[PDB]
């Protein structure tokens, strides 16, 4: 009777606060003593309708490391929906009669929400539906902050970079606000402003935000800094003006940077981040990267087993 | 003043020039059974208004609330057999599905055989909707093909 | 005659539910004088009908002209205060003026700002209309069809 | 003061007999008789929005020959109309001026009556619009009519290949549908066999016009053989299994013609005609189509001079 | 012996008042008065490396009209310059000869002073280089100045759309910045609102030049309204959310103009002007821009003849 059981993975604002804790409990237990069998037989279409390195692979590794047999597509072409002109619907509609779960990713907004109307019993998980959401990065970010930083409440994070499109933050951002104790500081271009549909929230949610145009400003402040790659392929030919990195973190920026504070990038880093910094202490984007295995594994298990694990 | 109906529904009090729209947008034409739309007419309770009187046609409460946004204050004199029998309000509903046309081009709410559906909620001086598919919440105005 | 007013042309004998366009297609529904409708009403000719009530206003010319292909029996009753007089007949000029949705996607008169004109070889058949810029003689049926 | 003067050159189904013969006669007289000191003023531009070899060089040339020059452009390549940004009309607005006279050749129909709407007073001449009309590519052959049989009256033509599309033969069953005692011989696949609506204007006099079998048999009955290229470059996908003329022309089948009947073609030619056709007292498409000189000039003049005689 | 003769036609900010009026007057006199027996020798080539409709046909035509011909090429298509292989100069080296005169239109600036470096003695004329200059597309309107108000002195212009890029209006606040009592009315987004450096040469006399709000309000103050197309085809990505003129022109807003003020445009036009503008005692861009004839000719002559009068 596990909670997330048979449940679907789609938008963090479809859950709550107390809801998370469950996978995380699952997760901290695996980073410890695992179970290479726990999800045998199981078949998961790892169909990705858009590019990706870390969200797909890691996920297959989160599946392979548990015993679940998988066969999904990397490129949304050599499939009937490709040159055959088949609608996602049918495409899902049928794939759902072959696998016990679909862990997709799709170039358009909420194409995930699509799946479920043609899924039902069969669990559907999203690796980001257009700039919209990516409920799945928020979780690995979730493991980090809580891991590298004791408590999960009473803290402040500096979300900087393409926000208008960062499937990433929307999720995470909206996630945190729900917790008792988390101030928000958004640093973004004039255009790439963090979509409102998240702004208003904190407000009512008593959670307070503020916009700044410096890295040093909230230097000694923010317990954590979330940088973002710029949704370059995800852009209308107007917003294209503020294309490049209006913000590119460096070394010396780490002067009055708080000890426990670290840099977190859901990768890949395009120009926003320097390589010399990987040597530094905060350098954790990378460590904030290998978390998925754990986050996605914990997560995978759950939905795939009514009974709690170990 | 139109006349006097037999059995069906009637929308006493409809914002001027708004009765044409709540009709033209909707298939209140598709319906063959006789319709006497009184666009622009005297109010009495109010000053000016519009009064619909679609007969044989019955609207329980889904197509009732959907008017909250449009005609704020209105009335359903649900006259069944020459006698008025209606007590329903155009409440703001959860979410009005299959009707509007999404603003977010990239959203996946049209490009597929799927229908549409935006969540209703009251923001500030104005109302603003969120398309469930792509979690986006555009203003109750921008949601059209203009 | 009946509930008729003083000055205000009334459009009778309309093909069943064609009138609905006369307000969106023709956007005549943007006025502040009387406009009491009643489509899908019984008729003593063939099938059913639709009528629009106009107060303080009548028809015009291009509206006498668009009536043509619009309706065969269309008998606009122009009433000069309770007296129907100009029961003019729907007749469309030989010349076609910028108000049509042409089907010859070839005649570049589509994607470039122009003046929508055709032809109309009135025959004891349909209200078809030969192309003006392409002289390709087709039939309003489709051209005008959805 | 004459009928064929300052006349917008577009189509041909709206003029009376008197006109052609008019210019037609000026051509028998412009067969070899050059007059420079005449319209050596009125500048003209060669506006080629499509691709036809003869009409282009043939035209621009008579433009040259009849004492003058030719500006224009071979294609909508380097023109503020697209690259920059302008409607086919805007261009005209300013075009009336400079080249008091210009010829328009668009890959879309109706355009004539358009450019011709954005000039004011300055004279035009569209020798082919989309695939609906052509004024100058008829008369030039109407010359070839007197070249083969003199009298244009009663005869028996023939039009192979594509006949529905082409902006050339569109003037056939329309310019002569007002002549006298003429017999129409058509040849083209169903949709191509020319629409019945170009054929419905001839209901007031109801003379000849029919369609049957292959060239193999209608050759010992033809007084005039004028095929037409199958407009391969302009049509509809909905019918793509017919790029081939179906009915071809080879000495092999033609050896049954009348006596003065000659082989003519709209030009360009491909399979319509056989290279072994060159050698025949009939193969006249050579000089047939090549009247632009003696031709065009005849009308080039007339539509730009007052009370002039030749 | 005159000032405006054999002068390399490139830019305009380096000449004195005396010049324009000079040719300007030759245009009031070349309004309808053709002289063939004159420069019927000096051959010219129309070298179009870009795409503008008027200036091209308008030019090549006056080239024709003023007794002569025009070679040139519509594009760098079939030229040994690229395909084969040659620098914009090498070509010139040999170009000076043949067409003693040629006009250059490059999609890159500075090039003028270049081709003009590889000629020797043979006269040139660049009517627009990249997006920095234009000599001939100004005077022709400077004609329209006398057509609308005669006196070019003190007035109140206006330039909507793109004003920083365009090689056309670049000569504005530079040719008149040496005239008299004139008031400058500009209209263009920040970077486009014309640089302050074209505006810094006017520091020696410091007369008028400013920028404020929308056309809606500066219309009941304008004596001359000359917009300019938003050079959509030439700029920088760094600013792509501004393909639209922002401030448009419709009868709707214009019904507040002065009295002799007229609506003019650089051409081509797109949204800048409304098709419903055609009907106005002001919409003059029609004849405004259409002076090339009466115009160009005036200067075409003067820069190739000795002590001549008209
Ligand atoms: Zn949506
Ligand atoms: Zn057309």
């Amino acid at each position: 009777a596990n909670p997330l059981y048979q449940k679907h993975i789609i938008s963090i604002n479809d859950l709550s606060r107390d809801d998370l804790n469950l996978v995380l409990a699952t997760a901290a237990k695996l980073k410890a003593n695992p179970q290479p069998e726990l999800l045998k037989h199981k078949v998961i279409a790892s169909c990705f309708f858009e590019a990706s390195t870390r969200t797909r692979l890691s996920f297959e590794t989160s599946m392979h490391r548990l015993g679940a047999s998988v066969v999904g597509f990397s490129d949304s072409a050599n499939t009937s929906l490709g040159k055959k002109g088949e609608t996602l619907a049918d495409t899902i509609s049928v794939i759902s009669t072959y696998v016990d779960a679909i862990v997709m990713r799709h170039p358009q907004e909420g194409a995930a929400r699509l799946a479920t109307e043609f899924s039902g019993n069969v669990p559907v998980l999203n690796a980001g539906d257009g700039s919209n959401q990516h409920p799945t990065q928020t979780l690995l970010d979730l493991f980090t902050i809580q891991e590298t930083q004791g408590r999960l409440d009473n803290l402040h994070v500096a979300m900087v970079g393409d926000l208008k499109y960062g499937r990433t933050v929307h999720s995470l951002t909206q996630a945190l606000a729900k917790f008792d104790g988390n101030r928000f500081y958004f640093i973004a271009p004039d255009a790439l402003a963090m979509p409102q549909y998240i702004l208003d929230m904190l407000d009512e949610k008593g959670i307070a935000w503020s916009l700044h145009s410096s890295i040093e400003e909230v230097m000694a402040e923010v317990d954590i800094l979330y940088m973002t790659r710029v949704q370059k392929e995800r852009l209308a030919p107007s917003e294209y003006a503020n294309v490049k990195a209006q913000f590119v973190l460096r070394a010396s920026d780490l002067h009055n940077a708080k000890a426990n504070m670290k840099v977190l990038h859901p990768l890949p880093r395009v120009d926003e981040i320097a390589t010399d910094v990987d040597k530094t202490p905060h350098a954790w984007y990378f460590q904030q990267a290998g978390n998925g295995i754990f986050a996605r594994q914990a997560l995978l298990a759950l939905v795939l087993n009514r009974d709690l694990v170990l | 003043q139109v006349e006097a109906i037999k059995r069906g529904t009637v929308i006493d009090h409809i914002p001027a020039q708004i009765g044409f729209k709540l009709l033209s947008l909707f298939k209140l034409t598709e319906t063959d059974q006789r319709i006497t739309i009184g666009l622009n007419l005297p109010s009495g309770e109010m000053g000016r208004k519009d009064l619909i009187k679609i007969e044989n046609t019955f609207l329980s409460e889904d197509q009732v609330d959907q008017l909250a946004l449009y005609a704020p204050q209105a009335t359903v004199n649900r006259i069944d057999n020459y006698e008025v029998v209606g007590k329903s309000r155009p409440s703001l509903p959860e979410r009005i599905d299959n009707v509007l046309v999404c603003p977010n081009s990239n959203c996946i709410s049209h490009a597929e055989p799927v229908s549409s559906s935006f969540a209703v909620r009251k923001r500030a001086n104005d109302i603003a909707l969120k398309c469930k598919y792509c979690e986006k919440e555009f203003s109750h105005n921008v949601v059209l093909a203009n």
